[PDB]
């Protein structure tokens, strides 16, 4: 139902998941809530290299 | 010791293969088997005929036996008589089902006088609010789905209802 | 404003479109902006639409089990939305949703004519029924009878 | 130092609140908080009448989905001695040992999803699927709702129902072997299922446990024998139980008893009086004038049914045994139509009192194994 | 005479906007509603069959439903199962607890009254929406299964009727008022020890 | 702890938490704030809300020598869910009016 | 340089034209009955022909397409 | 996952290396003329499968 099939249904989840309003909880804040998953996508995004 | 170990070794491994192996295989036909399941929502399924839908109502098969909270589990519809003077029995004024509160007994289908309450089957329900549930007389019939009546469905029967094998 | 070359000009009319809804959205929003504001209905329930257009008429509440007659005269939808319309609005956009298949009243396509004639006499008014997977438009009025 | 474990409840059988304490990984104290789903039927059970009472009891029952409607027509019909034919007798001894399956299947399934067996869960609804066209075709719905009515049934099961059990009737006795040679596979379903949550048989007795999860000790404390529930005992069967009571020993016990469902079934569908459906159906148009067809044999209801009818003094208890735990409804025999007090005793609330004893020492992993083993639900619990 | 009347519309609602600023957030909403995904939760007796919405009797998981157990992810929740007075105090943080597109609905009979449930118990609640604001009203009891998909079907439209200047609804403000107490505390009554 | 009676329309939070974030969600629970419907069911101007602001008091004050429990917490949203009732059944408060479901828990409006 | 067109153009046209509206029929027209390996064959090639697979993926566009002047 | 896969397969199989030798998929042939965008896309091929 995403078209034919679901060629299309992966990045709608993408932009889906685009907004969905970030929450940055209050305990702990972009000191360090921001700077955790940068690591984690470079750490596998340079070893493409 | 170190030799028990030097024997176990493989017997662990080879055991955990012939597990893992066989699972294997023999899920291979699962992974690329030949079952087709639910097909899309253009494809509902059979019905026999004993189920519950949407109940119906009458103005020449509801004499006023007034079973009509006698049966519900909350007692749910109201009962209006207005002073009639034609014998003894007055009129049918008042009422209104409401299937938000009815809990699909309608149990006076079976202990109703002459077939008034009765059974169909939909669904299509897009309650914006409660308050809008009044099913009075004959629009209830409607004509409903009539799932064998549409143009856009061939519904091949289930388990239970096709034949054996 | 491919609608509003069948919506201005007819006042009458139904959508037929894939049973999905996920393409007909894009037409309800661009009707925001003359003077047409929504109102849906799923008119599946209420009896001779007349009285449900026009009149004050009594809408029995969901009974909670007991309490014979409780009735709290419900008014209708059009003047009263009018008086809360501005006097700068082209038309009551209104759509009829439970208009198909393919004492009440069978809400028939006579009723239909008859909610026909309030986008002419005194609402923008469109059936509502699924169809092939082109989201096709078609005048109900002459499918009415 | 404490944190719960969820009233979200990421597990089966609905909202459950554990209050754990925590040592980094391992845990040293939980407690269930119980009580979020009150369906206070103890209360309306006083200002209602039978019929309209009827299909309430499906209600706060939907994994059992019989299980519930046992009692409670032994209160209207078998107290009052309301002749129960033997046939319409067989015919609810059909249901019982089906909905026997109704519970093994919505155990299994999930316990599967619980233990580690992380594909076979919509395999086991795909089993079930058959159940429902059953349920469905036989009085009601979809939980077959309103099949027990006062003098007898609510109507004989058409007849596309009881001849026709043949496609799952021997479908699913070859597949159980898929299961307990799946289980012994792969020894990580086995390893971490096993030694965890043991149990012996004399704090299962001590306690007050029932069921498969108690007979998994040699206890063998099946209440299918000791009652002349409708006189179903013509049948023939095997007792189902193991020596040892854990999670592994539920497992066992719990796959080890549904092949005596089927097995009932045969002996029903060719031992019933009237047999098939369609075999009665052809049946009663030869003999239309009289026979022991429309007698006190081959008859589903006896007498009128209607919401009057007095009672005197008589508060009578039953045990009525589920695979998932006994049951019981007490209430004061009262002198009028309805009943004074209404009391029910579930397998639930009668399990988890050792649930805090249970987890001791363990981990969070172990806790989980714990809980989707000891075959528990909701709805039951509450009432 | 009428009782209740409703607010007037304070604007006039006359503007226009480009479509190269208008479709980018129409097909934004069209795969934020051709992408939901479900938040678990299902209680009592109106539930059971959910779970059969996973297997080959019933299949939403066809159109991408993906069943999240976690409130702060999901947008959609199912208040399956009759709800009572409790659970109900924790319910309504889900709801608290999730991104702004949730559009939640209902489902069960007996969650938009509580059918089975209102002669005279003091435990179950009269309808989900005194306590949560959703948008879909769902009967049955059990709710019938193919019925839910139609009205996902149903409320697949409302997100496809939302514009750039919707996303601006869902910003709050704060009614936060000062008022103090002056009586005794209470310690904590559920002690976890055995 | 922060254990208050959450219901539609009626929060009565048993913890101080009047700024835009309360920073631990109680602020040691000292001050018993309140928020009126977050999701904007009825529109407020101040006036209408004073007389509730002023009963505030005779809730809090006039009737009040029980300990922190929630048996308080359902003795003031009983008189706080009918406040607002009486306060719409004269007509001086009105429902929501915004592109919201626009949802009826007291039903559509009447002809008194 | 003169004839260099139709040659690189017809070959790269083909390799984005019939590819894209046959997948979604080879891959309709077998889903459940298929082999072990059968499954295989047109999923790769959803990559090769991927120049014009993804014009005919869901991509399809249903423009109002004004008509004729 | 995609890193891990094309890391084994790169190690442990034959990278871009059909079944049969890598340089002998040239030499059979006594001549080449416009293998370049066949071996890149081979490469694509023959490797990610």
């Amino acid at each position: 139902y995403a078209g034919p099939l679901g060629l299309l249904q992966a990045i709608a989840d993408g932009t889906k998941l685009l907004f969905k309003e970030d929450i940055l909880p209050s305990r702990g804040d972009i000191s360090l809530f921001s700077i955790g998953p940068s690591i984690a996508v470079i750490s596998v995004l340079l070893s493409f290299l | 010791p170190m030799v028990t170990g030097f024997m176990s070794y493989g017997q662990q491994t080879i055991r955990a293969t012939r597990y893992i192996g066989q699972s294997f295989i023999t899920t291979l036909s699962h992974t690329n088997r030949l079952p087709i399941t639910i097909h899309y929502p253009y494809e509902k399924s059979i019905t026999p005929e004993r189920f519950r839908g949407r109940i119906h109502f009458e103005f020449d098969k509801c004499i006023a036996c007034e079973v009509c909270v006698r049966v519900c589990p909350i007692d749910l519809p109201v009962v209006d008589w207005r002073f009639e003077k034609d014998i003894k029995r007055k009129q049918l004024l008042n009422y209104s089902i409401d299937f938000g509160v009815c809990i699909f007994c309608g149990n006076c289908v079976e202990y109703c006088p002459t077939s008034c309450l009765s059974m169909t089957e939909e669904y299509e329900l897009s309650t914006y609010d409660r308050h809008e549930l009044n099913y009075n007389q004959i629009a209830l019939s409607r004509l409903p789905i009539s799932i064998m009546g549409d143009y856009t469905i061939q519904t091949i029967r289930n388990s239970s209802e096709s034949k054996i094998n | 404003g491919r609608w509003l070359d069948d919506v201005e000009k007819h006042k009458a009319l139904a959508i037929y479109p894939p049973h999905e809804g996920g393409y007909e959205g894009r037409y309800l929003n661009r009707l925001r902006y003359q003077g047409y504001y929504f109102l849906d209905l799923s008119a599946r329930g209420l009896g001779d639409p007349e009285s449900t257009l026009t009149k004050i008429h009594p809408v029995c509440p969901p009974s909670l089990g007991r309490q014979p007659v409780a009735r709290w005269y419900f008014p209708p939808e059009v003047d009263y939305r009018l008086s809360l319309l501005h006097p700068d609005a082209k038309g009551l956009i209104v759509w009829v949703y439970e208009a198909k298949v393919s004492r009440l009243q069978v809400l028939s396509k006579a009723e239909l004519q008859f909610l026909a004639m309030l986008p002419d006499l005194r609402v923008r008014v469109i059936a509502e029924c699924g169809n092939w997977r082109k989201f096709i438009w078609k005048p109900l009025k002459q499918i009415s009878g | 130092m404490i944190v719960n474990m969820g009233p979200q409840h990421p597990s089966m059988h609905g909202v459950l609140r554990l209050i754990v304490t925590l040592d980094g990984e391992d845990v040293i104290d939980c407690e269930p908080i119980l009580g979020y789903l009150h369906r206070g039927m103890e209360k309306i059970a006083e200002n209602r009448t039978i019929i309209q009472y009827l299909p309430y009891v499906t209600r706060w029952d939907y994994l059992a989905t019989m299980f519930t409607e046992a009692i409670t027509v032994n209160a209207p019909e078998f107290l009052e001695n309301i002749q129960i034919p033997q046939r319409a007798s067989y015919i609810r001894v059909i249901m019982l040992e089906l909905s026997r399956i109704a519970s093994h299947l919505l155990w299994l399934g999930p316990f599967m999803a619980d233990l580690g067996a992380q594909t076979p869960f919509f395999y086991i609804f795909r089993e079930r699927e058959l159940i429902y066209d059953l349920f469905e075709a036989a009085t009601g719905m979809r939980m077959m709702h309103n099949y027990f009515r006062i003098g007898g049934v609510a109507a004989d099961l058409p007849y596309g129902w009881i001849d026709k059990c043949l496609d799952f009737c021997d479908y699913f006795l070859r597949g159980v072997v898929e299961y307990q040679q799946l289980i012994t596979q792969n020894p990580i379903f086995l390893e971490r299922v096993e030694g965890v949550g043991f149990i012996s048989g004399e704090e299962a007795v001590n306690w007050g446990l029932s069921g498969p999860m108690l007979r998994a000790s040699g206890i063998q404390w099946d209440l299918r024998k000791v009652d002349p529930y409708e006189s179903y005992n013509q049948f023939d069967w095997k007792v189902q139980w193991q020596k040892e009571g854990d999670s592994l020993a539920r497992y066992l016990v719990r796959v080890g008893e549904m092949s005596e469902s089927i097995k009932i079934i045969q002996q029903a569908i060719e031992k019933i009086p009237g047999g098939p459906y369609e075999n009665l159906e052809v049946r009663r148009f030869k003999k239309e004038k009289n026979s022991e067809w429309n007698d006190f044999e081959y008859k589903f209801l006896g007498k009128k049914p209607s919401p009057n009818f007095e009672l005197s003094r008589q508060e009578l208890y039953v045990r009525v045994e589920a695979p998932k735990g006994e049951l019981g409804i007490y209430l004061v025999g009262d002198d009028s139509l309805f009943p004074w007090r209404w009391k029910i005793r579930p397998p639930g609330f009668i399990n988890l009192q050792i649930l805090p004893q249970l987890v001791k020492k363990m981990k969070l992993a172990d806790i989980m194994t714990i809980l989707g083993s000891i075959d528990i639900i909701m709805g039951e619990v509450d009432r | 005479t009428v009782m209740n009347l409703i607010e007037f519309p304070l604007l006039d609602q006359t503007s226009s906007n480009s479509v190269i600023s208008t479709t980018l957030n129409d097909l934004s909403n069209w795969s934020r509603l051709s992408s939901l995904w479900p938040l678990l939760y299902g209680t009592s007796c109106c539930f059971i069959e959910f779970a059969s919405l996973i297997g080959s009797r019933f299949d939403f998981d066809r159109y991408g439903l993906v069943p999240r157990s976690s409130p702060r992810q999901a947008d959609l929740i199912l208040t399956a199962g009759t709800v009572t007075m409790k659970m109900a105090p924790s319910l309504v943080r889900l709801y608290e607890q999730m991104p702004e597109p949730k559009y939640v609905i209902a489902m069960g009979a007996c969650t938009i009254t509580g059918g089975m449930f209102s002669t005279d118990s003091y435990s179950t609640v009269r309808g989900v929406d005194k306590l949560i604001p959703v948008d879909v009203y769902l009967p049955g009891c059990p709710p019938k299964p193919e019925a839910v998909i139609d009205a996902l079907t149903k409320l697949r439209k409302k997100i496809s009727r939302e514009i750039v200047e919707d996303r601006t609804l869902s910003q709050n403000k704060k009614r936060c008022f000062t008022t103090s107490h002056k009586l005794y505390v209470r310690r904590s009554t559920h002690t976890g020890t055995y | 702890q922060w254990l208050s009676c959450t219901t539609r329309h009626v929060r009565i939070y048993a913890a101080y938490i009047d700024p835009e974030t309360n920073a631990f969600d109680q602020t040691q629970t000292d001050k018993l704030t309140l928020m009126l419907d977050p999701t904007e069911e009825f529109v407020w101007t101040d006036e209408t809300c004073q007389m509730v602001y002023n009963e505030f008091q005779d809730l809090v004050d006039h009737y009040e020598g029980a300990p922190l429990s929630e048996y308080t917490l359902r003795l003031i949203g009983s008189d706080l869910e009918h406040y607002i009732r009486k306060l719409l059944y004269d007509g001086e408060i009105k429902y929501n009016m915004r592109s919201r479901v626009l949802n009826f828990s007291m039903g559509k409006p009447r002809v008194k | 340089i003169l004839g260099i067109l139709p040659p690189v153009a017809a070959i790269a046209f083909f390799y984005l034209f019939v590819a894209p509206p046959i997948i979604m029929n080879w891959m309709r027209l077998r889903w459940f009955k298929r082999k072990f390996i059968e499954t295989y064959l047109q999923f790769m090639f959803t990559y090769l022909f991927f120049p014009g697979l993804m014009l005919w993926a869901p991509f399809v566009n249903f423009r109002k397409f004004p008509r004729d002047k | 996952l995609l890193v891990s896969s094309l890391f084994v397969t790169v190690l442990y199989l034959g990278g871009w290396n059909f079944s049969i030798p890598y340089i002998s998929f040239f030499d059979f042939f006594q001549m080449n003329k416009a293998v370049g965008i066949l071996e890149m896309t081979m490469g694509i091929f023959i490797t990610l499968t």
